[PDB]
């Protein structure tokens, strides 16, 4: 069991690095996703002006 | 041996939960910023419309 708990800690430290980086990357994806969705209105409203 | 593992787990879980909370709410913040730019132009049409009236 002593070796077991130590093994579980190293698995957790590996988990930690991964989930942390997922979050960092998801922020970037989420940010540019919103822009991609709403750009049609940013341009659409701007074009209604001339129309 | 269990305690030694339990404390690191909780310690790492603080950061994982913290970073997850940030990532989770990161979408709506940009949606607000984007709408901020859009609404300016939506009502800008009113100004141009009134000017021709």
């Amino acid at each position: 069991l002593d070796v077991k708990f130590m093994a579980d800690t190293k698995i957790a430290d590996s988990k930690r690095a991964f989930e942390l980086q997922k979050s960092a990357f998801s922020e970037e994806v989420n940010i540019k996703t919103a822009e991609a969705q709403l750009a049609y209105e940013l341009q659409g409203a701007r074009e209604q002006q001339k129309i | 041996a269990q305690r030694d593992y339990e404390l690191k787990k909780a310690a790492y879980d603080i950061e994982v939960n913290t970073r997850r909370a940030q990532a989770d709410l990161a979408y709506q913040l940009q949606v607000a910023k984007t709408k901020q730019q859009i609404e300016e132009q939506r009502v800008q049409v009113q100004v141009v419309e009134r000017a021709q009236q």
